[PDB]
């Protein structure tokens, strides 16, 4: 399985032979936008199983 | 038992042995140690398998 | 020609090894390419 790692998620960064099922999170850096065009920079982090 | 003019055997065992005068000693061989779960893969080259 | 598999064999008589050719690039996608499921770089 080769997989996304980084801290701004880069595909085929990591390479593995088992599926972690299990509950864990990883964690995203996003860029967004308002209705008013200001550029905001958020600190995501998503768990999952 | 009977063999033919090309035959191969083993033979293992507590025993002692003298090479009769139509016999050739090729080889000597020692048994392999294998834990449960644990082993090796072993080719029959007659059979090919 | 035929291909004969699976076991051990001895090439009777009148016999002889054929070699089969590839297309151009062919062999690069068989062996240094193989899986691409594995890898997508
Ligand atoms: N062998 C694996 N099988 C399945 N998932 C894995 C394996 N190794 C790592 N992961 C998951 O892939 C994600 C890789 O992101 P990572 O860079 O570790 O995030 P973070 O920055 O939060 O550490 C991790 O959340 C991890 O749980």
């Amino acid at each position: 399985l080769s997989l996304s790692a980084g801290r701004p998620k880069r595909p085929h960064a990591r390479r593995a032979l088992c599926l972690l099922l299990g509950p864990d999170f990883f964690t995203d850096v996003i860029t967004i936008e308002t209705a008013d065009h200001a550029r905001l920079q958020l600190q995501l982090a998503y768990n999952w199983h | 038992v009977s063999h033919q003019a090309g035959d191969h055997w083993l033979i293992r065992g507590p025993l002692e042995y003298v090479p009769s005068a139509k016999v050739e000693v090729v080889e000597e061989r020692q048994a392999i140690p294998l834990d449960e779960n644990e082993g090796i893969y072993v080719q029959d080259v007659k059979t090919g398998k | 020609v035929r291909a004969v598999i699976g076991s051990t064999y001895m090439l009777t008589q009148d016999e002889v090894l054929w070699e089969k050719e590839l297309p151009p690039g062919v062999e690069e996608l068989l062996n240094k390419g193989q899986d691409p499921l594995a890898d997508r770089g």
